[PDB]
């Protein structure tokens, strides 16, 4: 018993079938293309990927009620850890062929992965580099709407705040997903957001905070907006 | 002032206005892969000289190692990030590659990806096992053939044996320099010995007891001391190669404990999987038994006495056997989160 | 037809007229130090070519070597000594030359003599012995590597290690088609492979069990192969230094028994000092203890039963005794003479 | 009671002195010039070097009453054995400036020592070769009117004749000193000479033979007429 329906969310799909559950899911922006062996559905003429909350953050920040989804179509965004390209190859979907996304990598083992789906995603541009020295990818990437963060690095909230400061369009949106024990395996969660939410306030206008569980243990994700 | 894109170097005043582009001469990745890390390449420098000799003695660009390279080869530059250069650059893209923009810099951006990135291997880890190992055999050989030279050239000028201790030099000395009637002041300069050295040697020649030397005769000595030159640099790409391959292979590892170190864990193992399988008490005595413990090299640990040592050894196999296993089943970049808790861990054992 | 002088290569009719004369356009010693010994110069060349274009098919010149190697470059030529132009041209040098033309037989004659021997030395036996201890050195150096390129390569094409078992070969192949993908009919030709093993190869490519290499990895291989190449030259260096300076230091000891095994008996023995204060019964045994007797390796000996040995290296030891002596005190060629008595003394032994 | 008289040989001079005893000697042509450590004798403000019959084996053969003696002032010799000089510089002294001395010699450390001698002796050309290969040698000499030989090797013979029949001018003379022991180390002495006097017969017409004893044991010098 298929059924897929509109979302709130410009881009994103409802879907409840057989086990009557209901999901998540993007429309397939390159009919026929499967990037982490993700489950795809007809609904006419038309594929529709279903966007598992357990391989993705933005996911489950999604099926967690998220209030704010910046990530619109047309939109360009600066994915800073976007690895493999699982979460980003929905962004893609949703972003569509107007969208641009600058996918920034440090491992190139997992870069690669990435690589031959941009080929015929040509919708993101798959970069080799550090978060931490926006610098030395300048020239590869332009002004953007939205930046979505997704970095194993303590350093994590600069982070955000360097590559806002550099790429991310005045009023523009910015997503994060911290790890509190990335920040500071001593300290406890609920500290760390309070101090990461802080210090992301100094620059930033924090406009959301949604936790991640029951899919994500000590997991928020957090968006704001750029002066 | 000066920033960078997809075509070229561009050049801005104060007020956001172009002043002189220059689009790179040679393919875009192989030059963006240089002005990206801060290195000077060909364009970058005409399009400097040409600003120059058009009233302009103030630049800055968005990268400091750049903007460093460039004073110290004449022109006074600040570093500012983001420049306004840049700022324009990245703000309206289309008012300086057209319409298609994006798909340039898509195209660029791709190649340059591709470029940086190795192409997928089974055996890289293997690959990497033996260019350890053949580093070690560049270092037997070097010191087989550089005795060698010494002996042999000492038949010639057996002074400069000691007053040379260090290989490098002895070996460049033979080269450059060759007969030892060829010893000038200028020279030995050239080759950076301390002028006090330049007089013991000088006057080491003056007094020389060793035996003739014709053209002959030197020249086949020179040609070792060539191939020991070789050697260095073989060496030293060994070095470069290692270097390079361990950023597919264990990314992790070689931020904790570098490349070479990493590379010899690999090796030490038989594999990184290997490794990936042992714990930590194993990784701990890992390559040694007096040689004890190859992680021993870890600076935190070698800087301390032996009794901090061995707490520091465990808090790094731990993290290492963590490492190990992210770069043997994904190659996801974890190393700054194990750094940091080595790192206060090891401030507790102090 | 085709003669020399001090000056330059003439060349001559059936008359004995002048037909084209060609003065050498690098230095006269250096010209003749090679056209005498056979070898075809830049000048001689172009006199050749230039008599092609004037009717002329036919040509002779005073030397074999010159000769053959004439027409395997194209030209037809016999040989003939004296030819009809060199005995013009040695009985009426004033024709040619000028009135002085014996002080120019003298520059150059002196010339040509100064660059052919080497200056005096006191320890030359003393670089000999240090260039056969590298020529060891050098071939240690070369397995050691050539190990490592086979066990290395062998990551990315483990089959084509007993198919090349001949190293060079092994070295040739990684340094010249590198990436296993680069293999062709003509490459594995241009090589000089069999071409059955060309077969062999190529059929072991299609079905190689080897792991996947990108242009890094083998580029850093191929920097080994090319260092194992410039150290097959370094040892030819070495072989061809030690043959030119076993000249000054013992002629007599070369002829005997080559400078290559000469060399070594003054090694083994210290010095070419200590080798003259031996008796035969101990040059015998020299260099040797399963090991016996480096003068085994004497053709003579080699090629014979071990019960007809023994008796051939008494009557070597002996001469070589002789010749050790001659050579320490004066270096006066009499290796002639002791060469004909010791190849009469070995057919008494057959 | 030194006393210097001139000699049937020109270039060559008679001298005797307070031993009582008669010596052989020749006019210095590079005054003040040793090439041996030969003993010097000034005349009369000329200079004459005392020919050693026990260093020189051409020596040894006037010494001994040599009948023929073709090298004369002006005349142009190719000497083959040149060594070191010692008996070739009294040829020097002889021959003159106007003559010509092309000298061979295959132990460069021996060729050597003449060099340094050359250079005020400008009348021979040291040149370093085999005379088993003549040949080799072609372009650094001419024609000769005396051909003079002092090897030690076997084939002594044909060196001669084959040195002679590249070299030596027609109607020519030629002089070896023949050791017999080089040739035939078995062979008699006088069964030798026999055969090296025959061979030389079939091109040569023998003009002379004379026994070095007691300066050289089995020795002979030969002199010889080109056809």
């Amino acid at each position: 018993m298929v059924e897929v329906k509109k979302h709130k969310f410009p881009g994103v799909y409802v879907v409840i079938d057989d086990d009557g559950s209901e999901k998540i899911a993007t429309k397939n922006l390159v009919p026929g293309q499967r990037v982490y062996g993700e489950r795809v559905i007809k609904w006419e003429g038309e594929e529709y990927r279903i966007w598992n909350p357990h391989r993705s953050k933005l996911g489950a920040a999604i099926v967690n009620g998220l209030k704010n989804f910046p990530i619109k179509p047309g939109k360009s965004v600066l994915y800073l850890g976007i690895a493999s390209g699982t979460t980003a190859s929905h962004v893609s979907d949703i972003v569509g062929w107007e969208g641009k996304i600058y996918g920034i990598e440090f491992s190139p083992r997992v870069l690669r992965e990435l690589v031959p789906i941009v080929e015929e995603r040509r919708n993101i541009i798959p970069i080799l580099g550090d978060a931490t020295k926006p610098e030395e990818y300048r020239a590869l990437v332009t002004k953007v709407d939205v930046i979505f963060e997704d970095v194993a690095q303590p350093t994590q909230a600069k982070i955000l705040i360097d590559n806002a400061k550099a790429y991310l369009k005045r009023g523009g949106y910015g997503m994060i997903a911290v790890k509190s024990r990335s920040i500071d395996v001593t300290k406890e969660p609920e500290q760390v957001f309070k101090e990461v939410e802080r210090e992301l306030s100094e620059y930033f206008e924090v406009i959301e905070r949604l936790n991640l569980e029951p899919y994500e243990k000590d997991h928020a994700l957090f968006v704001v907006r750029k002066p | 002032f000066i920033s960078e894109n997809v075509r070229g170097i561009y050049a801005f005043d104060e007020n956001g206005n172009l002043i002189e582009k220059r689009y790179f001469t040679d393919k875009p990745e192989k030059v963006l892969d240089q002005l990206l890390k801060g290195e000077i390449t060909k364009d970058l420098e005409e399009l400097l000289n040409s600003l120059k000799e058009k009233g302009y003695d103030e630049f800055v660009f968005e990268h400091p190692e750049l903007s460093r390279r460039a004073k110290e080869l004449g022109f006074s530059a600040t570093t500012e990030f983001p420049n306004i250069a840049g700022e324009r650059l990245r703000s309206n893209p289309e008012e300086f590659l057209g319409e298609n923009w994006f798909e340039e810099y898509y195209k660029v951006g791709v190649a340059l990806t591709r470029m940086r990135i190795q192409e997928q291997s089974g055996a890289r880890d293997k690959m990497v096992i033996q260019a350890i190992e053949a580093l070690d055999d560049v270092d037997k050989v070097i010191n087989l053939l550089v005795a060698r030279l010494r002996e042999w050239y000492s038949l010639h000028f057996p002074e400069l044996d000691e007053l040379l201790p260090k290989h490098p030099q002895y070996v460049a000395f033979v080269k450059t320099v060759g007969h030892r009637d060829n010893i000038n002041e200028e020279v030995l300069r050239e080759l950076g010995l301390s002028e006090e050295k330049i007089k013991k040697i000088l006057e080491a020649k003056e007094k020389t007891m060793g035996a003739w030397m014709d053209q002959t005769d030197i020249e086949v000595v020179r040609q070792l001391a060539e191939e020991i030159d070789r050697l260095y640099q073989l060496r030293k790409k060994l070095e470069d190669y290692i270097d390079r391959a361990m950023d597919d292979v264990a990314p992790n590892l070689k931020a904790l404990v570098g490349a070479k170190l990493a590379a010899r864990l690999i090796s030490l193992a038989g594999g990184l999987r290997e490794l990936a399988m042992m714990p930590s008490s194993t990784i701990q005595v890992l390559g040694a038994e007096p040689k004890h413990g190859v992680i021993y090299q870890y600076p935190a640990i070698n800087r301390s006495p032996w009794w901090q040592r061995g707490k520091i050894a465990r808090a790094l196999a731990g993290k290492l056997a963590i490492a190990a296993r992210v770069d043997y089943f994904s190659g996801e970049y974890i190393a700054e989160e194990l750094k940091k808790e080595l790192e206060a861990r090891i401030r507790e054992i102090k």
